[PDB]
């Protein structure tokens, strides 16, 4: 390559899941004493369902606490640091990725990016709270959430609000741009980007001469990732998929209360008002059996689905540990291609990672040699690059940018015996 | 004479003797949250997504202190949302907790960032770092 | 959890499931076989449903311990026998090493970490630009001023050392915001 640029890629990883609670007695029966007296025979299904639901809901809170602890492992900020006038360093604009609005630096942690991401889906925790607060009062249409809440199915909010995870992501992002930089091994952001680019096979001269161009490309990639949401991107689809699946599951569970299941009617009122007691106890049994089967099926499906989001949250924690706070020698782990760095933000029921990659735009054909054999029959091999012949003189070039440099001891590997297919150059002394 | 939904429920009504259109809504059949500590004797009550007036006028009538919170109406607890607690055993949701000393409705802040008293600018090209 | 599951599975035999008696020997003389078949069918269906639910729960729970054992194998491979360049994998902090011991139905890892106890504030510089317009950058540490001389210090312990060629990285062109010191010949 002879010219390059920086591209950006977004990825969404799910961490949490809505907490659903079901009331066994209020679902199977409803204010009826005969139904309770008949259900008293099955004195184990309801307790087991409640125990399974509690065990499911506990692990989600535990995983959320683990993620919150992982996001702020070694974050150390400065006391004299406000975000109202400190938002750009080394020609890098990051105002759209930090919160801390107001004198108290609280009660508003979501930035412009997080606001734009949250304004797409309304069925968040605050959304569920505002929806359930509208069930008592008003002459508007009857929402499905209110008719579900009056039958036993209710969605509870998590133990940590999104405004707290936003304030953690904001601190994690700020800790990598101001001293002490406890997110990049103690070096400035621009120098870290320069070193990450040079580690791929790019010379330091082109990086020192084109720092402003790198900053402009980084800002353009960030703006593209920011304004690339008003489209058909897969991140918004993944965000909406969990909400749609939860809504469909709740609707399918609610529709189980209007099935006869072989009885004469789907309402216990019609049965207890037209049939004699010693014979009316046959249809209630079928209804109870059907409803218990539906509840068991829903519980099994939820228990099978929870492990997926648990492992997804584990993968998200690993990604935060090995891509954001540090860069590990792993290919195609953080992103596809030549990875430079990554940033993390909050998202409805999970995290959003933005990976920055190095992409060439123009190439040039050259002739290279894998190694050389020189005077003392001693072999020399390139460290990360190739050996070219320019102006009838062997020199060294990088593997990601064409810039000839003289052969020195800082970019070669010595061998006491050179291979049999090395170019014979007995005029190079080192 | 009637109005149904897309599922089979009943939302409408029309009285044929007065020519008036009415609607149908189900009344409250929710649940109550109770927080209890083994050292105390009373309970801390929480009616989720309910104003305290609707509880005192329609649900029941008690002689205990009450207030309105972000989650609902809280009974037998004072409003001390300006105090944070790191370790909590009574988690209610949305970053709230119930502590006992007498129940107090406080916030939940398990993790905080360590602050240092150093400058952020570079004077002469040097930074202030603790080693 | 295993004890509770076994107790819940055992308690299923004491339920009636809509029949007239929870036991099977009770209804063998007080009722005719043509009328006892319907009573036995309910118990059979209930017990089969309970067994199926227990089997499903166990099959769902096995994957968790499988993933845990895989993670334990990875931990033994990359934390005990060797140390891989991964941050916050074995433990939380500056990891040194780890040991493994046997634990009832699992394994126990003991990780040892490096924790400072006292700090000192100093003035550091990310790099220098020296005589031949050449840039020098610390590998893992900082450049400080001691006795009016440019020295090198570590990032985890304060110990001034003279600048040498085994703790710096050279660049033909120094950045625009590097400290100018045209006296450090190296
Ligand atoms: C080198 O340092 C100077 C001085 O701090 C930087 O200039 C500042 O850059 C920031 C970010 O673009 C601006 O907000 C300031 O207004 C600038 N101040 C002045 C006096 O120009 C410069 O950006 C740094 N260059 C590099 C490559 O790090
Ligand atoms: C409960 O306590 C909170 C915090 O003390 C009260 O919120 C304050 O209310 C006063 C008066 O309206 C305002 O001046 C403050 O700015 C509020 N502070 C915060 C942090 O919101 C709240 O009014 C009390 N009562 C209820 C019902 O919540
Ligand atoms: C690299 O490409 C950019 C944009 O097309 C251009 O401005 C710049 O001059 C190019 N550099 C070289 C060395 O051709
Ligand atoms: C609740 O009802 C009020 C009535 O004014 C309305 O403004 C608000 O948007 C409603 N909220 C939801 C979530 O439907
Ligand atoms: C209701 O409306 C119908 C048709 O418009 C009319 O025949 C009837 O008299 C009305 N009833 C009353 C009580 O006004
Ligand atoms: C009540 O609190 C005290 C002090 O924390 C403690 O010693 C005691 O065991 C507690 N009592 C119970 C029943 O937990
Ligand atoms: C609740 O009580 C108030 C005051 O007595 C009354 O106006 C209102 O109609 C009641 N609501 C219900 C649903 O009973
Ligand atoms: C930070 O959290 C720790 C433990 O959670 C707690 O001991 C400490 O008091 C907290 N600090 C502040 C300022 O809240
Ligand atoms: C922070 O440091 C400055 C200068 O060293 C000093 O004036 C100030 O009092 C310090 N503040 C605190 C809270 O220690």
């Amino acid at each position: 390559p002879t010219n390059f640029t920086i591209v950006g890629q977004e990825e969404f990883i799910q961490t949490n899941s809505p907490k659903v609670t079901i009331d066994c007695s209020l679902f199977v029966c409803s204010n009826y004493a005969a139904c309770h007296d008949l259900l008293s025979e099955y004195g184990t299904f309801c307790d087991n369902i409640n125990s399974i639901l509690d065990e499911v809901n506990g692990l989600l809170d535990t995983t959320q606490l683990h993620v919150a602890d992982t996001l702020m492992q070694g974050v150390t900020l400065s006391s004299n640091l406000n975000t109202n006038l400190h938002f750009d360093v080394d020609n890098i604009n990051f105002k759209s990725l930090v919160g801390c609005l107001g004198p108290h630096c609280g009660s508003s942690s979501r930035s412009f990016f997080e606001d734009l991401l949250f304004d797409k889906v309304k069925l968040s925790d605050v959304g569920f709270v505002e929806a359930y607060n509208n069930c008592t009062g008003g002459s508007e249409i009857r929402d499905l959430l209110c008719v579900q809440s009056f039958n036993g199915i209710k969605v509870l909010p998590p133990i940590l609000s999104e405004s707290q995870i936003s304030g953690y992501t904001t601190a994690a992002t700020v800790a990598a741009m101001f001293p002490p930089w406890s997110a990049a091994a103690g070096i400035p952001f621009s120098l870290n980007v320069q070193y990450r680019i040079n580690g791929l096979g790019v010379t330091m001269d082109v990086l020192n001469k084109n720092q402003k161009l790198i900053a402009t490309a980084f800002n353009n990639a960030l703006l593209s990732i920011q304004n690339g949401f008003s489209a058909t991107n897969s991140a918004l689809a993944k965000i909406q998929s969990v909400v749609n699946s939860n809504a469909q599951a709740l609707n399918s569970l609610l529709q189980q209360l209007f099935n006869k299941f072989g009885a004469i009617s789907s309402s216990l009122q019609e049965i207890l008002s037209r049939l004699d007691p010693p014979e009316a106890q046959v249809q209630i049994d079928r209804l109870i059996n059907g409803r218990l089967t539906a509840l068991n099926a829903y519980v099994s499906q939820q228990l099978s689905d929870i492990s997926l989001v648990k492992f997804g949250a584990a993968l998200a924690m690993e990604k935060v540990n090995e891509c954001v706070k540090s860069q590990s020698p792993r290919i195609n782990f953080c992103g596809n291609g030549n990875h430079i760095l990554s940033l993390v933000q909050n998202a409805p029921y999970g995290l959003l990672f933005m990976h920055f990659s190095y992409k060439p735009i123009s190439f040039k054909t050259v002739l290279v040699s894998p190694g050389l054999c020189i005077s003392g029959d001693v072999g020399i091999a390139p460290k990360q690059g190739y050996f070219i012949k320019h102006n009838d003189h062997w020199m060294f070039t990088g593997s990601s940018y064409y810039y000839p440099e003289p052969i020195s001891d800082k970019n070669v590997v010595f061998m006491n015996t050179c291979s049999v297919n090395f170019t014979k150059a007995p005029l190079v002394y080192l | 004479n009637l109005l149904y939904d897309s599922n089979g429920n009943i939302i409408g009504f029309k009285d044929f003797v007065t020519n008036k259109t009415y609607n149908i809504f189900p009344c409250y059949a929710g649940r109550v949250s109770a927080a209890f500590h083994q050292n105390a004797s009373s309970l801390a009550l929480l009616y989720r997504n309910l104003k305290c007036s609707y509880v005192l006028n329609n649900i029941s009538l008690t002689t205990q202190p009450y207030f309105d919170s972000y989650l609902g109406c809280v009974f037998n607890a004072d409003n001390l949302t300006d105090y944070s607690v790191s370790s909590c055993a009574l988690r209610m949701g949305s970053g709230f907790c119930v502590d006992y000393n007498s129940y107090r409705f406080v916030t939940f802040e398990p993790f905080n960032v360590s602050f240092v008293n150093d400058s952020i600018e570079s004077v002469g090209g040097l930074y202030e770092i603790k080693i």
